[PDB]
C-alpha cells in the first residue's frame, strides 16, 4: 500500500464545490433577518418560484431560518447521480443549526456551474460547534468532468513530499515487478510510468502499481513547532552537537548554564532536551535558539 | 429571565437594558426570555400593549418590529419561591407556568 | 452648415462583442484558466 | 452483498422534491402571523381556493397554523400512486410542531413540476427538535420519470469511493462467476459491464451481480479529525515514525519530550499515541504537528 | 403474506382529501373570532344557507365555535355510500377541541371536487394534543374513481423499496406457482405479471399472488441516524473495520484513542460500538466520523 | 370603543382622531364602534345634534 499512500494519479484529483442555501427546522436559533436581509430576500425569491409572492413592503422576522453556505468535494471520476458528502456553515448572526434542514442547493464550481445538488438534514455534534454541520451523502452529482484517463501511453506518479531518493526509489520498485522500462523519473515529484493504450489496461496497471511497497529512505531532519497550539514534533532524523544552554529559572540539578549533550539518534536527543527540565514553551524557545548557534543539526519549521 | 444554570426565574422588575448584542437584559444581566433583538439603526424603541416590540430606523416610514414580550401566568401567584436577586421560581405551588402574550 | 460631414471626438467602434471562451483543457479540474497575462 | 454495499448502477438513483405547505392542529405553537406574512397569505389563498373569500383589509392572528418546508427524495423507478416519507421543517417563528398536520402539498422536482403529493401527520420525538418532523408515507408519487434501463449492452457500476484496486477487483470478481468479458473498468470509480439486450434480462443480470461478494483491498491511510464534534477515526493502514512530540502540560510519566515509538500496525499506532496521556483535543494538535514533520504516514483529514 | 406486504397493485392506490368546516360544541375553548375571521364569516354563511340572515354590520363573538381542516384518505375502489376517517385539526387561535362535533364539510380532491361528505363527534385523547382529533366513519362517500382494473393482461406489482434482486426473485416465486410465464420483472421495482381477461379473473389472480412468501435475500447495509430525536437504528449487514476511535471524555478503561476491533456481523458490531462507552449523541458523531474514514461498511443516512 | 381583544368598552372622551384607514379612533389609537370611514377627498367632517 505504499505506492498508493505516497504518490497521486495524474488527472485523479478532487475539486471544490460551493453553494448558497437555506436551513430550516431550527428551534428559534435562526437569524434575526433583520441584519441578515439576503436570508429574508432568498426565503422570499425560494416563495416566488414556488408559487407565492410575498409583498415588496412587509416586515418578515423569522427565527427558525439561517442563510448557510455549503461547501463540498467533487471527487476523481464522478458519475451523474451519485451522492457526496457536504458541509453546512452559517453565514449571519444564527444561532445554532441542531436539527435544521438544508433546502435544495445548487453547487457551484470555480467555473460557475453547477455540479451537484444538495439537500438534506444536518448532523451537529452536541463544546461542540453549533453553527458548522455536516451531510452524509447530502448531495448528488448532475455533472461529469471530462477526463484524458485512458488516452496516451504515459501516466504521472505525482509524489506527496519532493524527494530525489524517494523518486529514484519508486522508479527502481515499479521498473522490477513491471518490466525494464516502466518506469522513468522526471524529477523530484514526478515519476513518469509507460502504460498500455487502451483505459481498461491503464487500470489494471495503476491497479497492480498502487499497492506495491517501497522502502521508505531516511527523509531529512526537521523540527516542527506549532506556536498556537505549543507543540513540538521531531522525526528520527533530528540530531544534536554539544553545546550549552541557559534560560530564565532553569538550572543544573548546579549553575544556570546546562551542558547538552551531543547527540546521534533520537532517544539520546529526547534524553538531552529532557534533562533540561524545560516547559514546551521555554523548549521552543530553546531550540530557536541552538539553530540559531548551530547545535541543532536539523531543519526547524515554525507552523 | 433565563438563569445562568439555564433554569428559567420570573420576575416583575420592569427595568430592563439593551446589552452589548442587542437583548433585552435584566438590570443584573441576566437574559430575558422570548430573547429581543434591538438593532444599532434604531431611533427609538416602542413596547406596545400587547408587548409587540416595534423599532424605527431612518429612510423607513414603517417601523421594524422586533418580537413579542411574553408574560408568565401562574394559577398560584402566592407561592413563589423567592431566590433572592428579585426572580421567583415555580415551587411544587404556582406550577405550570402559562406563557401568553400580553392582553389575553 | 451643419449637414458639412465631421469626424467625432471618440472615433471607431464605440461596443465591443465578447469574445467567447477557450475550450476548456480535459485535466480533471474545474478551473481552468485562459493564457494567462 | 459486497457489490451491492460497494457499488452504485447507473441510471438508478434518487431525487430530490421540495414544497411548500401549511401545518394545522398545533397547541397554540404556529406561527405569530404577524412576522410571517406568507403563512396568512398562503391560508387565504387556500380558503379561496376551498370557496370563502376572506376580506383583503382584515387582520388574522393565528396560533394554530405553520408555514414549513416539505423534503422528500423521489426514488428509482418510483411509479405513480407508490408512498415516500417526506420530512416537514417550520419555517418562521414557530415553537413546534408537536402534533400538527401537514395539508396538501406538492411537492416540485428541480424542473418546478409536481412530482408528489404530500399529507399527513407529523411524528415530533417529544432536547428532542420541535419545529423538524417525519412523515412516513406522507407523500404519493404523481408523476414518472422515463429511463434508458433496459435498453443497450452496456451497464455501469460506480463505485461509490474511487480505487483502481477495486475497480479491477470487481471487475475481475464479475469475470470469474459471469463470463470471460461480462466487465471492463474504465476508470477509478466505473466498471462497464455487458448485458443481454431486453429488460427482465438486464434485471436478472444485475441481480447475480448485486449480492456477489468481493474481497476488499487496503484502503488508504487516513486519519480523519472532526473538530467541531471533537473526535479522531484512524482506519487499520496509519503507521507511525519513530520521533518526539511535546506538548503543553504533558510530560514523561520525566521532561515534556516523549518519545513515540515506530509503529507498524493499527495496535500499536494506539498505543504508542495513547503512552502520550494526550486529551483528544492535545491530539489533533499532536497528530497535525505530526503531519507537518512526517512522523504520521497517513493523510489527515479534516472534517 | 409476504407479498402483499412487500409490494403494491398498480392502480390500486389511496387519494388525498381535504375539505373546511366547523366544530361546535366546545366548553368556551374556540377561535376567539376577533382575530380569525373567517370563523365568524363562514358561521353566517352557514345561517345565510340555513336562512338566517345576520346583519352585515354586527359583532359576533363566540367561544363555542372553531375553524377546523379535515383531511382524510379517498381508499381504492371507494364507492359511494361508505365511510372513511377523517383527522381534523384547529386553524386559528382555538384552545381545544375537546368535545366538539364537526358541521356538514365537503372533502374537496385535488380536482377541487366534493368526493366525500364529513359530519361526526370529534374524539380527542384527553400531554395530549387538543386541536387535534380524528373521527372514525366520519365521512361518508360521495363520487367514485373509474379505474382500468380488469382491463388488459398486465398488471405491475411495485416494490416499496427497490432492489434487482428481489424484483427478481419475486418473479421466481410467481413463476415457480403460477406457470411458465406469468411474471417478468421490468425494472428494479417493478414486476409485471400476465393475468387473464376479466374482471373477476384478474381479482382471483391476484388473491392467489398477494399471500404467496418470498423469501427476503440480504437488503443493503445502512446506518439510520435521527439527530431530531436521537436514534440510531443499524441493520443485520452492518460490518466494521479495525480502527482507533477518539472522543471527548471517552477513554479506554487507558488512553483516549480506543481500538475497535473488525466486525463481522451485527452482534460483533454492537459490542465493539458498546465498548466505546459512547451515548448515543456521541455515538452519532462516532459512527459519522468512521463512515468519513472508512471503518463503517455501511451508507449512513441522517433522518 | 372596541377594544384590541374584542370586548366592548365604554368613554366618555370624545377627543377622535381619523387613523391612517380612515376611521374614527381614539386618542390611543382604540376604534370608536360603531365604525366610521372618513374618505380622502373630505373637506370638512360633521357630527350633528343626532350623531348623523
Amino acid at each position: 500500500e505504499r505506492i498508493r499512500d505516497l504518490t497521486s494519479v495524474q488527472g485523479v484529483r478532487e475539486n471544490s464545490l460551493i453553494g448558497y442555501g437555506l436551513v430550516v427546522g431550527l428551534d428559534g436559533t435562526g437569524d434575526q433577518t433583520t441584519q441578515t436581509p439576503f436570508t429574508t430576500q432568498t426565503l422570499n425569491n425560494m416563495l416566488s418560484q414556488l408559487g407565492i409572492t410575498v409583498p415588496t413592503g412587509t416586515n418578515m422576522q423569522l427565527k427558525n431560518v439561517a442563510a448557510v453556505m455549503v461547501t463540498a468535494s467533487y471527487p476523481p471520476f464522478a458519475r451523474q447521480g451519485q451522492t457526496i458528502d457536504v458541509v453546512v456553515s452559517s453565514m449571519g448572526n444564527a444561532k445554532s443549526l441542531r436539527g435544521g434542514t438544508l433546502l435544495m442547493t445548487p453547487l457551484k464550481g470555480v467555473d460557475s456551474q453547477v455540479y451537484a445538488l444538495a439537500q438534506g438534514n444536518i448532523l451537529v455534534g452536541g463544546v461542540n460547534q453549533l453553527n458548522g454541520g455536516r451531510i452524509t451523502n447530502g448531495a448528488i452529482i448532475e455533472r461529469e468532468l471530462p477526463t484524458q484517463f485512458g488516452a496516451g501511453n504515459t501516466i504521472n506518479l505525482q509524489l506527496n513530499d519532493e524527494d530525489f531518493t524517494m523518486a529514484q526509489q519508486i522508479t527502481d520498485a515499479i521498473n522490477r515487478a513491471r518490466g525494464y522500462g516502466s518506469a522513468t523519473a522526471l524529477d523530484a515529484r514526478t515519476v513518469q510510468v509507460r502504460v498500455p493504450s487502451g483505459n481498461s489496461s491503464q487500470v489494471r496497471f495503476l491497479a497492480d502499481i498502487q499497492n506495491m511497497e517501497v522502502n521508505v529512505t531516511p527523509q531529512d531532519a526537521k523540527v516542527v513547532i506549532n506556536s498556537r497550539t505549543g507543540s513540538v514534533v521531531m522525526n528520527r532524523e533530528v540530531t544534536l552537537d554539544s553545546c550549552a544552554v541557559a534560560q530564565g529559572n532553569l538550572s543544573v540539578t548546579g549553575g544556570s548554564l546546562q551542558s547538552v549533550r551531543s547527540s546521534a539518534n533520537l532517544n539520546s536527543v529526547v534524553r538531552a532536551l529532557n534533562a533540561l527540565g524545560a516547559t514546551p514553551m521555554d523548549l521552543m524557545s530553546i531550540l530557536q535558539s541552538m539553530q540559531s548557534a548551530g547545535c541543532l543539526r536539523a531543519k526547524l519549521e515554525i507552523i | 429571565v433565563m438563569l445562568p444554570d439555564g433554569t428559567s426565574a420570573y420576575t416583575r422588575d420592569g427595568s430592563f437594558q439593551v446589552d452589548q448584542n442587542g437583548q433585552l437584559v435584566t438590570a443584573g444581566g441576566f437574559q430575558v426570555q422570548p430573547a429581543i433583538t434591538i438593532p444599532a439603526n434604531a431611533l427609538s424603541i416602542t413596547i406596545g400593549r400587547d408587548g409587540v416590540v416595534s423599532v424605527t430606523q431612518q429612510g423607513q416610514a414603517a417601523p421594524v418590529q422586533v418580537g413579542q414580550l411574553n408574560l408568565t401566568t401562574f394559577m398560584n401567584d402566592t407561592g413563589l419561591e423567592s431566590i433572592g436577586e428579585n426572580l421567583y421560581i415555580e415551587t411544587q405551588s404556582s406550577g405550570a407556568p402559562n406563557e401568553s402574550t400580553p392582553g389575553l | 452648415c451643419a449637414w458639412i460631414p465631421a469626424k467625432p471626438l471618440v472615433q471607431g467602434a464605440t461596443t465591443a462583442q465578447p469574445i467567447p471562451g477557450p475550450v476548456p483543457v480535459a485535466n480533471g479540474s474545474i478551473f481552468q484558466s485562459a493564457q494567462p497575462i
